[PDB]
């Protein structure tokens, strides 16, 4: 399937940024309608693998400040951008498209030393892949210090030139549609750790009796940087430390968690006990694992803290029993990528959920119950969201939940404990009012 | 007192982890040679470069079976 | 895929054209290099990635060039990374790096100046050996009797390793004659003219102690033996696979 | 729907606790004393050698009071130890 060619591209400028552990792409597109029928839709081309690895996708006008309706569609795959007001059959449009993928270049030399610099190999299509023909194009690469090509082609036009921290490619002036044949393989220098959270289980517990919100996060972290040739030698690591080589190294020594303002009662444990190397500073929680995380190593751990409920939960204006909570979806290290997120919110026993919404599309949502420390009844209402490809500081939205919690349900918990105790007391009385003498 | 000439090298094991205060040390048994040479002779081969490697003479090996 | 190393001063590449063309016939791609008139060194590896599946070394008098091209360490690294090897070293054309690399494999060829002599031979001009001395049917066993021309050749001593595969040994009445006073290197069945070696990673090497075996002259007597010998050494003839244990 | 809920959340008053956490420890220490007193009295009534029709009445009323107190103090003490309900 191909979308009809209702548009033509005046100019195409693709800039790829490789500074972080994820690939960011901005396209400057100028389009004009070529048919007489007015069309409000534009289609974006993505390869199957890139489509699967897309995390974030948005677009807007080069002039306006608000975003249009840009939705992915579910073997080139397509995203659709919808226009608010239809266009003339022959008129100009200036779009700016932004995307963030969950992929990154693999280390070209897979095994390097403890102090050697790292290089990554990233493979992307070189000419613009689109379903609408383009009469002008350009490509740029930013974010790194050095760029080289792996097996370059003979044709001079299919080659690029260097600027300062930049790599511009050929300014071609006629490209047909679906011309994704030549594949470019670039090698760049990235000397930082590549953090990958394979699974996050984030649990938020809300309590009206204590007026607190408690956050418990379970991370399963890996490092996708170059593996260590010759194995780990604590002597070499100590000789690097005492040499005061604070250079940007590609192994994790300390993580910095950014928490909501006013957090208290921090803790940092793992599957084997409590880790003592953690230190809290305003809004920041610095954490040192038991061992440094070199390329290819795993580390599963748990962090937690507490906050005041009055910052996330507000009361409806129509009644004093309808509450609206706005809960952040991610609170983690600065530069990290997530592959599976399960976000659970626990509302008190007698709460009935009335409305739910997420700022970004989720893969699943569910509601159940779970018993806790004093839940003699059914237990806390557990609302679970499932998300797939999330990036640390581009998924900064907040989930909105509107629920109901009457005063009856508020007071019913001490009542349940009292009924349990009263039943035990009646049982004691019964046991002390009948004789078993012979 | 320990001197760097006291500890001979390991040719059959490889250090994979040493704790921060050196209390626990974990080694891994290396896999055997594809050619069938002893790990001791691979180690000697690595630790030795001599111009006059050896004389022409002949091996004292036994009968091929 | 295949890299052929030929020293022009010892024996020209043209002489061994017969079997090389047959490699093109079986879809092999090839690259040539002469060490007599080369300046830059061959690059076997490109960032932990070898660029040749096979390597063929033709008769050569060892010197600075061979050592520069393929040191013993690089040869062992290539062989350990599933690379196949074919070696040739005749009396008067035996290098030192090849001899050392074979000594690391448990194969000890005779040095320069030692030659095989057999008086009870049907040939007074050259060295000839019948198919009676074939030692492994999984490499080559002739359906009918034959004889192979070897000429001035050498022999090797072998160890008791699982990985060594003796292919063709010297005749029973043969012996090693040295120009000097050296004790005879070999004697009888304990000398071998064609030997093989299989890595534990299933790489393969074959060593032939004669420069005459693959020459275009002996095309009539050694064509098949050589053809399926080249088939064996390149993991093309007798490879096995196990499925669904 | 996201828009409307966002506007609501951003145009409402915050959450006001029923009883502040800082106060709950005192309330727990006081309710524990009251619970101990009442329950220990009803055990005296169980030991009493008086009629059955009146021992039942006194025990039931005293337990219906002590249990309310004990539940309230259980909530307060749990909240004060760091285990929020
Ligand atoms: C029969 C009467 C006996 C009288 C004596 C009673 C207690 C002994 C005195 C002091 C002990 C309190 C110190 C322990 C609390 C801190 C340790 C901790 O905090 O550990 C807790 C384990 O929770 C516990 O089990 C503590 C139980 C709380 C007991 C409070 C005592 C008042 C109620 C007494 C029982 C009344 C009977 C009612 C039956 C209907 C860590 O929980 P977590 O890691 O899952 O974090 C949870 C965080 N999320 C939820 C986000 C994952
Ligand atoms: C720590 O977390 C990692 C990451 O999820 C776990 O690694 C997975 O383990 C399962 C079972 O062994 C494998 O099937 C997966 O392939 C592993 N994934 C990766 C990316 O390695 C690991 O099991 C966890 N360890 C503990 C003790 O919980
Ligand atoms: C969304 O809800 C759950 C995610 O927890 C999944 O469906 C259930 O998955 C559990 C996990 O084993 C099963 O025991 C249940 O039988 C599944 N079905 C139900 C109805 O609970 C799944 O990811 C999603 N379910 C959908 C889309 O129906
Ligand atoms: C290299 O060139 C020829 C090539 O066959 C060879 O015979 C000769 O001995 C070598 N040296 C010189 C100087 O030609």
């Amino acid at each position: 399937y191909e979308p009809p060619a209702t548009w033509e591209n005046v100019d195409y400028k693709r800039t790829i940024d490789v500074s972080n552990a994820y690939i960011s792409e901005t396209i400057e597109i100028t389009i004009k309608n070529i048919a007489s029928e007015p069309a409000t839709e534009y289609f974006t081309a993505f390869e199957s693998g890139i489509f699967s690895k897309v995390s974030f996708f948005s677009a807007y006008f080069t002039n306006e400040a608000t975003f249009l309706n840009s939705q992915l569609l579910a073997e080139i795959r397509y995203g659709i951008i919808q226009f608010p007001n239809a266009i003339s059959p022959q008129e100009e449009v200036s779009l700016v498209i932004k995307s963030f993928y969950n992929t990154v270049g693999i280390p070209y030399p897979e095994h390097v030393g403890m102090s050697e610099e790292q290089h990554l190999l990233w493979e992307t299509n070189r000419l613009p892949l689109s379903a609408y023909d383009t009469k002008k194009a350009s490509f740029t690469l930013i974010g790194s210090s050095s760029f080289e090509e792996y097996h370059p082609p003979n044709d001079e036009s299919l080659l690029g030139k260097a600027n300062g921290n930049s790599f511009e490619f050929g300014p071609w002036e006629d490209i047909p549609r679906f011309s994704s044949n030549e594949t470019l393989a670039i090698v760049y220098s990235h000397n930082a750790p590549l953090n990958q959270v394979v699974n996050l289980r984030r649990d938020i517990w809300l309590s009206h009796w204590a007026s607190t919100i408690q956050f418990e996060e379970y991370y399963e972290l890996t490092n996708k940087a170059a593996k260590l040739s010759k194995g780990f030698s604590r002597l070499e690591l100590m000789k690097q430390i005492q040499t005061q080589n604070m250079r940007q190294t590609h192994f994790v020594t300390v993580l910095d968690m950014l928490l909501p303002e006013g957090a208290t009662d921090h803790y940092f444990t793992d599957l084997v006990g409590l880790v003592s190397t953690s230190h809290a500073e305003r809004d920041h929680f610095f954490i040192r694992p038991r061992f440094p995380i070199f390329g290819g190593w795993n580390y599963n751990f748990t962090v937690g803290w507490t906050n005041k409920l009055s910052d996330f939960l507000h009361v409806s204006s129509g009644s004093d029993e309808k509450f609206v909570a706005s809960i952040p979806i991610l609170n983690g290290p600065p530069d990290t990528v997530y592959d599976n997120v399960e976000l659970s919110v626990f509302l008190p026993e007698g709460a009935e959920i009335f409305d739910i919404d997420s700022p970004v599309p989720f893969t699943n949502v569910s509601i159940e119950t779970q018993k806790s420390y004093f839940d003699l009844n059914k237990g806390h209402v557990k609302l679970t969201f499932s998300y797939r490809n999330l990036i640390s500081q581009v998924a900064n939205g907040q989930v909105l939940i509107k629920y109901d919690y009457p005063k009856s349900s508020f007071f019913k918990k001490p009542l349940s404990i009292a009924c349990y105790i009263f039943t035990a007391l009646m049982g004691v009385f019964v046991l002390k009012t009948l004789n078993m003498n012979v | 007192m320990i001197t760097p000439l006291d500890v001979p090298p390991l040719d059959y094991f490889d250090e994979v982890f040493t704790s921060e205060n050196w209390m626990v040390r974990i080694y891994q048994l290396k896999k055997d040679d594809a050619q069938g040479r002893t790990l001791r002779d691979v180690g000697e081969l690595t630790r030795s470069s001599t111009k006059t490697r050896r004389s022409i003479k002949r091996p004292e090996l036994g009968l091929r079976v | 895929r295949t890299l052929v190393l030929y020293d022009q001063s010892t024996e020209p590449l043209e002489e061994y054209s017969v079997y090389l063309k047959d490699l093109e016939q079986r879809n092999y791609k090839l690259e040539y290099l002469d060490i007599n008139s080369t300046s830059t060194t061959v690059d076997l590896y490109d960032k932990e990635q070898r660029l040749f599946d096979n390597i063929i070394v033709f008769p050569t008098k060892g010197g600075k060039n061979l050592a520069r091209q393929i040191p013993v360490k690089q040869l062992i690294k290539f062989f350990e990374n599933e690379g196949n090897i074919l070696c040739m070293s005749s009396p008067g054309a035996v290098p030192n790096t090849i001899r050392l690399f074979l000594n690391e494999l448990g194969i000890y060829p005779s040095p320069k100046g030692h030659v095989i002599r057999d008086y009870f031979s049907p040939s007074s001009e050259e060295l000839v050996v019948s198919s009676n001395h074939l030692l492994n049917k999984y490499v080559y066993n002739a359906r009918k009797s034959e004889d192979f021309v070897f000429g001035e050749s050498s022999a090797a001593l072998l160890e008791n390793r699982e990985q060594i595969v003796p292919i063709l040994n010297a005749p029973r009445t043969s012996f090693t004659e040295s120009k000097g006073k050296c004790n005879s290197w070999t004697s009888g069945s304990q000398g071998f003219l064609v030997v093989g070696f299989q890595n534990l990673n299933n790489a393969r090497l074959v060593w032939i102690g004669s420069s005459d075996f693959l020459k275009n002259k002996n095309q009539d007597s050694n064509q098949e033996f050589a053809k399926e010998l080249l088939k064996w050494t390149f993991n093309e003839k007798s490879v096995i696979k196990s499925v669904h244990a | 729907t996201y828009e409307q809920l966002y506007k609501e959340f951003h145009s409402s008053k915050s959450f006001q606790p029923f009883i502040h956490l800082d106060t709950q420890p005192k309330f727990a220490i006081c309710g524990l004393i009251v619970t101990l007193a009442v329950l220990s009295s009803a055990l005296f009534a169980v030991g009493s050698k008086s009629s059955y029709i009146k021992k039942l009445f006194f025990y039931t009323i005293l337990s219906v009071i002590g249990s309310l107190f004990a539940g309230l103090t259980t909530v307060f003490a749990s909240n004060s130890f760091g285990v929020y309900v």
